[PDB]
């Protein structure tokens, strides 16, 4: 439940091919970038940076929990279905 | 255990259904509740189960919750809660002793000991014969005739060793004892003379205020 | 006033709470009941307030509010819903059998009670929620209410005042913890005796989701008599904001434990000689008394010598009032005994709905099972008030507090009988 995780924008890259390796079967790569992960303010710095360093992006916009309207009371409703059977 | 294992004895096809007559009873316990709140009517129903059959099988928590249109965990849910249903069989006579403080001060040891004796069995289990069936309980709201036990229906108080071996010799015979003290007095007023409530009390009217 | 204490019988208000007169319609009558009942509910809601806020009356089950103030939340405007008085006859608390010699004895008080304290409330009906192990009471309130019905004291028209009220009765099925007002509510709709959280309070949202009361047994069987006799009349009893009579139950090592009424105020001293015979083995041989049930916490013999029984009074003594049962233990008790099985009770009556409660009592209850052997170290005392202070105030409801404050009351007056018993301990191992 904790929302600590989701305030920053993120900036990460296409996936690439990951392959086993014969030796061992580690997961080996091809691909310098499969690790980075910039962190930004806001989706204007993070499109910024990606601006002057030639990447093509691509932006989501943020998806915020929509305000709920909660009330205990409810659960004891004399002719509403939110009274709950049990506790 | 508060979970369920079907047993030959105890299962979903075990027999049981309300009698004609309880149905009628359960017609009069579902009325006394507000229209579209028949799940008010689950603990009364649920008692009335226990009272035709002596216990609780899966099968007829089952049918109470047909009844009222319940499901059935939340049938489930209430059998397990309280502590009068009976969810296994129990003894013709289900000897309860209270043993919280206010009995334990005034020797509820000696009449626990006393059945357990002349019974010969342990606390929560039931006699060869089932006949009797002994547990340890909490306050029955008899504290003032401590030390007390409750058979079934019926509060049996102010004992000692001696009246509960009496008690139990009268039921071994097919004799329903008496309830209430054993010891002289026949409530809560206090042994050796009241000290109140000696004069007759006022008749109507008594000390009525001006306006009335 | 500056001293209570010897009642007479013409101010008592249950006089047949020993059950030597018939307990019928007849002789209910005969002393004073169901006369008119007409008048009182003609008055109006207003006035019935009006006399039950004058009379200073306070909750009898154990929390002792303003009974006035309390029911006056119901005296609003309806708003389609049907509004409730529920009598709460659950009588859990150990030590307190006072609401059962009211119920078998003088079930008509009850009754006329429900009508007169339900029509200041507007209510269409009372429940009475009787604990399940009192069948015998029960069956005689159903008796009472039948006569009643017949007579047309209650139902349609009651007492030809124009109101309708009825009287339903239901058992409960074991579980202290369905004497808490929202747990009862709870009960009574078929769920599991769990309380409710509040807001909502039952005057806005209670049983079947709809404006309800829950009142004690005798906080209902007394309003008749506080309309007939006048709240000023009540008002005459006891210490000021302690006003009226009270039941009370003297059980433990006494000579002769009995239930009697006396006036609120009374010497706790006075209470147990008079009318309890004094304790066992004289007033020296006193060692502690729990006063107003398990509920409250314990007071030595000290504190005993010269407290008053009544809200404030007890609450100086660092316990309360509670339900007025008085549970006496002589010099001859195990104290940590008696109250370590206080907390097995509490133990087997925690509902398990919020932690604090769920886990705490139980946590409680094993320390003290180690504490009655002296199986433990002198810092686990400490520690043992440290958690019964984190379940106080934190639960939902007040069974918690009711379990802490019995642990607060044994550490507070005793802690030298602990710290012997481990020392004993340590030396036998
Ligand atoms: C664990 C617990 C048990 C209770 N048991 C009872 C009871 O048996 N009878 C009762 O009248 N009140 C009992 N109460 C108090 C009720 O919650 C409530 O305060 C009372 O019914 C209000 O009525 P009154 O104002 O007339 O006292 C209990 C409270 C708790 C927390
Ligand atoms: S304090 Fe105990 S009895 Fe009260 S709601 Fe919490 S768990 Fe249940
Ligand atoms: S302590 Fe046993 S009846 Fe109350």
């Amino acid at each position: 439940s904790g929302v600590n995780n989701t305030k920053k924008w993120k900036m990460e890259f296409d996936t690439r091919e990951r392959w086993e390796n014969p030796l061992m079967g580690w997961a080996s790569t091809a691909d310098p970038l499969s690790n980075l992960v910039l962190t930004f303010s806001t989706k204007e710095d993070a499109v910024a940076f990606a601006e002057k360093n030639g990447w093509s992006y691509d932006v989501e916009e943020r998806k915020v929990p929509k305000p709920k309207s909660k009330s205990y009371g409810a659960n004891f409703s004399w002719n509403k279905r939110t009274r709950v059977s049990t506790k | 255990l508060f979970v369920h294992r079907d047993t030959p004895e105890n299962n979903p096809e075990t027999p049981f259904d309300f009698t004609p007559e309880n149905y009628k009873r359960i017609e009069a316990i579902v009325k006394n509740y507000p229209e579209g709140h028949k799940a008010a009517a689950v603990l009364p129903v649920l008692d009335l189960a226990q009272r035709q059959n002596g216990w609780l099988p899966i099968s007829a928590m089952n049918k109470v919750a047909e009844i009222l249109q319940v499901p059935p965990m939340r049938v489930y849910e209430v059998a397990t809660f309280y502590t009068m249903y009976n969810r296994k069989p129990v003894g013709k006579y289900h000897i309860q002793v209270c043993t919280t403080t206010p009995c334990m001060l005034r020797n509820s040891d000696s009449i626990l000991e006393a059945i357990q004796k002349k019974l010969g069995i342990k606390v929560g289990e039931t006699t060869p014969d089932k006949l009797f069936t002994l547990i340890e309980v909490e306050c029955l709201g008899a504290c003032v005739n401590a030390p007390m036990v409750q058979i079934n229906d019926n509060y049996y108080e102010d004992l000692t060793p001696k009246d509960i071996e009496e008690i139990i010799d009268e039921l071994k015979a097919g004799k329903i004892p008496k309830p209430g003290p054993r010891s002289g007095r026949f409530s809560c007023e206090p042994a050796g003379g009241l000290t109140s409530l000696t004069e007759p009390p006022k008749g109507p009217g008594f000390g009525v205020q001006a306006g009335l | 006033k500056t001293s209570f204490g010897s009642l007479k019988d013409e101010d008592r208000i249950f006089t047949n709470l020993y059950g030597r007169h018939d307990w019928r319609l007849k002789g209910a009558q005969s002393r004073g009941d169901w006369y008119k009942t007409k008048e009182i509910l003609l008055k109006g809601p207003d006035w019935i307030l009006g006399e039950v806020k004058t009379s200073g009356l306070r909750g009898r089950g154990g929390a002792g509010f303003p009974t006035g103030l309390k029911w006056s939340f119901m005296n609003k405007p309806s708003d389609g819903r049907p509004k409730y008085l529920v009598v709460n006859a659950d009588e859990g608390e150990p030590g307190t059998c006072k609401d059962r010699e009211i119920i078998r004895h003088d079930p008509h008080k009850l009754v006329e009670g429900c009508l007169v304290g339900g029509r200041a409330m507007g209510a269409r009906a009372a429940y009475i929620y009787i604990r399940g192990e009192f069948y015998n009471e029960a069956s005689n309130l159903q008796v009472a209410i039948r006569e009643a019905y017949e007579a047309g004291l209650i139902g349609k028209n009651a007492c030809g005042s124009g109101y309708d009220f009825d009287v339903f009765v239901v058992r409960g099925a074991g579980a202290y913890i369905c004497g808490e007002e929202t747990a009862l509510i709870e009960s009574i709709e078929g769920k599991q005796g769990k309380p409710r959280l509040k807001p909502p309070f039952p005057a806005d949202v209670g049983v079947f989701g709809c404006p309800t009361t829950v009142a004690n047994v005798e906080t209902v069987a007394v309003s008749p008599t506080i309309c007939r006799r006048g709240g000023a009349w009540f008002a005459s009893f006891g210490r000021e904001r302690n006003s009226g009579t009270k039941l009370f139950n003297i059980s433990g090592h006494v000579n002769n434990p009995c239930t009697v009424e006396e006036e609120m105020s009374v010497p706790l001293k006075e209470l147990i000689e008079k009318h309890a015979g004094g304790v066992t083995g004289g007033w020296d041989n006193l060692l502690a008394v729990i006063p107003g049930g398990s509920s409250t916490p314990l007071i030595p013999k000290s504190v005993c010598e010269t407290v008053l029984m009544d809200f404030d009074a007890l609450i100086q003594a660092q316990t309360g009032l509670g339900t007025a049962a008085v549970i006496v233990m002589d010099r001859s008790t195990d104290i940590v005994k008696a109250i370590a099985r206080l907390i097995e009770f509490y133990k087997h009556e925690s509902c398990g709905q919020c932690t604090p409660c769920r886990e705490g009592v139980d946590w409680m209850n094993k320390v003290m099972a180690r504490f009655v052997r002296g199986d433990a170290r002198p810092a686990e005392i400490d520690s043992l008030w440290e958690i019964s202070k984190q379940i106080e105030g934190h639960t939902i409801c007040a069974l918690g507090d009711g379990a802490a404050w019995p642990v607060q009351g044994l550490i507070r007056h005793f802690r030298p009988e602990l710290e012997e018993r481990m020392q004993q301990f340590a030396q036998q191992h």
